[PDB]
């Protein structure tokens, strides 16, 4: 919270959806005293999501992707902000981008909780959102909800460098710079090292073609 | 500004949207 | 050694009552315990500083014993330094110990001041605790220590003061740090000029952590007991009581600390959004306006939009303070906060709007273009009506007529001028009364006729500057006459006046009269007759030099004219300074340069002055 200045909104979804995967165990509560202290701490919680909904509302001025604002309503939800003002500008945006949608790159998972998380007078004005989220949670991906957060991070969002690479990745980002540094008239040290990199190519990152592309350009 | 104290932080970071408002080709390659 | 140890220490404590303390037995004591403490151990020695000392017998004996242990003190540790690499230097490792070094810091540090060896001393004693720093456990040693080195005004390396702060994190979990030692060690660290954030950011969360442990514990107390089911004068006492109950510190120094974490760019949302609800709304009436401005700067550095703070403030301002009561530098402060475009717009504007109108209408330069920049950011928003902003028009046409005044004086810059006209001009303000376009005409001929050489030369740069120092001293912010305006200006508006000859003086304090009616202070006004009775009494005036002494400077000798002593006499007319038009003095000074210079009517008219005044 106290580091969160210009957050990405993807960042953001997967700083939620760390913080909904962390949360405490449930056990019966001692009605005297510690459940006083539940809602103690449940207030303060509330605070920080305020504070998240925030950035939030500045995500939907400057404009998000719709699995965005999917993810940070689920992650919400599951720890818990009952505005009910936030969820109709959530339903007025998906609104405006219910024509320019595909169904096929959501997630089916995240459809059925958002939709539970939305109220039904929420989904009664707004029919086409509702619509929407039941194509989607019909016809969609599955799997995506139990990837560990720097996969879901990964998968989403590339180009982002932000988790260490792995050994392999390395190998492939040492051949593209000695492809750089070779000289563009000797073709078959070039075809070497390429041939060397889709050897891997399955192992190393999708979006670090976009480099070794380059390198046939140069 | 002093809270700074030399951190780029999320403006300067690696992040996708960072690296996605520049048009040079990525030719050279990091 | 026992004995003359339990002797000494005996006096020592006996000199408390400075009815105990005698010559004789100083004299008889102090020097044969300089003599002898070669054979006393350092422990003692400690022991026999730590005694309260009398300021006579520490003025003549005190320092050179200081000087004389602490050299000592030195010897032994630089004894004990080289064996870990009368018997004492011999046992020097056991004798120099962490607890000997705390103790040592604690004492000489309150009892030293700026000296040199003091100054070489002390960096030996800090060399020695960075070298048995780990052994302490109660972090208010620490505390304790840093205070003495604030008081001996001597600033440790950097280094030292990060080690410091470390071990304030590493010891804060076995005994917690209160939140006033907090806030003393973030005055002194500030002080001495430690960049270090870390540090900061440290004390800064172990303040906010006690505050909101004290505040979830009587929230806690509420919800079990729930479970288990001058009046405005007393109400500001109960809420000032409350905050420190739960802050442990005054609202005062509770805002500076706001307003210096807003200095240093913090963010708004973790040091002002959790304190809001709980502390500064509760207590926010019975806050000093100096806290009450100090507060709306921090808000307005840390930028923050957050209408549950912004609108209780503009509502208490509004109908618990009352437009005479609250400065309008408050005001001001408060516009410019919501002047940004990203601040949500308060429902409670126009309240703000008519506050203004009211102020800035009953009291009567650059404050008039700021205030006319900030009307035009306000009018930027579309969330304003137009009726709401048809007052703000008659303001700006009540700052254009004053500017008309102010440019026919000769007073107000052209510059500041240029850009009210420019502000006028990308407003499209409706000047419905044509007194901005009056304003305009003039300037042009002044553009155009004299020139901003002619115009500048209409008057005196003396009188000028000096008129500048009056209404900074006057319009300095005393929030009110609460307090007391500081000795140091007192000294820096004496010695401008010093400076400056009678006359032109004079004339200031005439063009401010003219200009601003009943605006004077009574302490700008006593300190002008002051210096003019001083100036035309003969006897000098008392002038502080660069070595802070007290020097009586004869008067200058004012050659006055014909002329020059006539407007002396106007000036004397039409000051408003009652205790300058009355004295004495000055009109047989008046009648004394008329008789040199012979002229009758100003002869005439000090006589009759003087006859009224016997």
């Amino acid at each position: 919270a106290k580091t969160a200045s210009d957050i990405p909104m993807i960042q953001l979804c997967a700083a939620l959806k760390c913080f909904v995967r962390g949360l405490m165990q449930n056990v019966e509560t001692q009605s005297l005293d510690e459940q006083v202290e539940h809602e103690l701490e449940k207030e303060d919680m509330d605070a920080f999501l305020r504070f998240c909904v925030e950035n939030l509302r500045r995500g939907f001025a400057d404009g998000m992707e719709v699995k965005c604002v999917m993810a940070a309503t689920e992650s919400l939800y599951q720890l818990g902000y009952t505005s009910t003002e936030f969820y109709e500008q959530v339903a007025r945006y998906l609104g405006s981008k219910c024509s320019s949608a595909s169904a096929s790159v959501n997630s089916s998972e995240t459809a059925t909780a958002v939709c539970l998380a939305l109220g039904e007078d929420i989904l009664d004005r707004h029919p086409d959102v509702h619509t929407f989220l039941l194509e989607v949670e019909k016809s969609g991906l599955k799997g995506e909800a139990s990837l560990s957060p720097t996969e879901w991070m990964n998968k989403n969002d590339p180009a982002n460098f932000i988790t260490p690479l792995t050994e392999i990745q390395q190998e492939g980002w040492n051949i593209i710079n000695r492809m750089v540094e070779t000289r563009a008239a000797d073709t078959e040290k070039l075809t070497a090292l390429a041939n060397e990199y889709v050897a891997i190519l399955k192992s190393t990152r999708v979006d670090d073609l976009k480099y070794f592309f380059g390198v046939f350009e140069e | 500004n002093p809270w700074n104290d030399g951190d780029a932080g999320w403006r300067g970071a690696a992040t996708g949207a960072r690296a996605n408002r520049g048009r040079g080709g990525f030719r050279r390659g990091r | 050694l026992e004995e003359l140890v339990e002797a000494v220490t005996l006096y020592l404590r006996a000199t408390k009552n400075p009815r105990l303390v005698s010559a004789d037995e100083e004299h008889i004591f102090f020097p044969v315990l300089m003599e002898r403490l070669n054979e006393f151990h350092v422990s003692q020695l400690l022991d026999v500083v730590e005694c309260h000392w009398a300021r006579s017998t520490l003025v003549r004996y005190g320092t050179t014993f200081k000087d004389m242990v602490r050299d000592r003190i030195a010897l032994i540790a630089t004894a004990a330094a080289k064996s870990a690499s009368d018997l004492i230097i011999l046992r020097a490792a056991e004798e120099m110990s962490p607890e000997t070094v705390l103790r040592c810091i604690i004492v000489m540090g309150m009892s030293a001041g700026r000296r040199k060896r003091d100054l070489q001393f002390f960096q030996a004693m800090g060399m020695f605790l960075v070298h048995h720093i780990n052994h302490y456990k109660d972090p208010h040693e620490l505390v304790r220590v840093l205070t003495a080195f604030a008081r001996a005004k001597i600033v440790p390396p950097k280094r030292f003061l990060a080690l410091l702060g470390r071990r304030f994190a590493v010891l804060n979990k076995r005994k917690k740090l209160g939140s006033l030692p907090s806030y003393r060690a973030f005055v002194n660290l500030y002080k001495m000029g430690h960049d270090q954030m870390n540090t900061f950011r440290f004390l800064a969360d172990c303040i906010l952590e006690t505050i909101d442990s004290n505040i979830k514990a009587e929230k806690k107390r509420l919800r079990l007991a729930q479970l288990q089911s001058d009046p405005h004068l007393l109400q500001n006492l109960r809420a000032r009581e409350r905050f420190k109950r739960l802050t442990e510190l005054k609202p005062s120094m509770f805002t500076k600390l706001l307003l210096v974490l807003a200095r240093f760019g913090a963010p708004h949302q973790q040091y002002l959004r959790p304190t809001t609800v709980p502390l500064i709304l509760p207590t926010l009436r019975a806050f000093p306006p100096p806290s009450f401005t100090r507060l709306l700067r921090a808000m307005s550095l840390f930028r923050t939009t957050d209408l549950d703070l912004i609108e209780p403030v503009i509502d208490f301002m509004a109908d618990s303070l009352g437009p005479t009561n609250v400065v309008p530098a408050d005001v001001l402060q408060m516009v410019r906060l919501v002047a940004p475009p990203d601040v949500p717009v308060p429902r409670n504007l126009v309240k703000l709007i008519s506050l203004c109108e009211a102020v800035y209408s009953s009291s009567a330069p650059g404050d008039m273009c700021a205030v006319a920049v900030v009307l035009l950011k306000i009018q930027m928003k579309d969330d304003v009506p137009l009726e709401a902003l048809d007052p703000l028009t008659r303001l700006m046409e009540f700052f254009a007529e004053r500017m008309y005044l102010l440019m026919k004086l000769h007073i107000v810059s052209l510059t500041h001028v240029d850009v009210f006209t420019d502000l006028c001009r990308q407003q499209q303000h409706p000047d419905v009364s044509g007194h901005i376009e009056r304003l305009c005409a003039e300037r042009r001929r002044v553009n155009d006729a004299e020139g901003d050489d002619e115009y500048y030369s209409q008057l005196d740069i003396d009188v000028r500057e000096t008129l500048h120092r009056i209404l900074i001293v006057n319009d300095y912010n005393t929030y009110g006459q609460y307090r007391p305006t500081p000795g140091v200006l007192q000294v820096d508006f004496k010695q401008a006046l010093t400076e400056v000859s009678a006359f032109d003086v004079l004339e200031a304090a005439d063009l401010f009269a003219q200009a601003f009616s009943n605006a004077l202070k009574p302490a700008v006004e006593r300190h002008l007759s002051r210096s003019i009775i001083a100036k035309l009494d003969g006897g000098g005036e008392e002038v502080i030099t660069e070595g802070n002494s007290i020097v009586l400077r004869p008067p200058r000798e004012l050659l006055l004219t014909r002329e020059d002593l006539g407007k002396f006499v106007c000036l004397l007319q039409r000051t408003p300074l009652r205790r300058v038009r009355a004295s004495p003095v000055v009109w047989r000074f008046v009648e004394e340069k008329a008789k040199k210079l012979g002229m009758d009517d100003v002869l005439r008219v000090v006589e009759n002055k003087l006859a009224t005044a016997v």
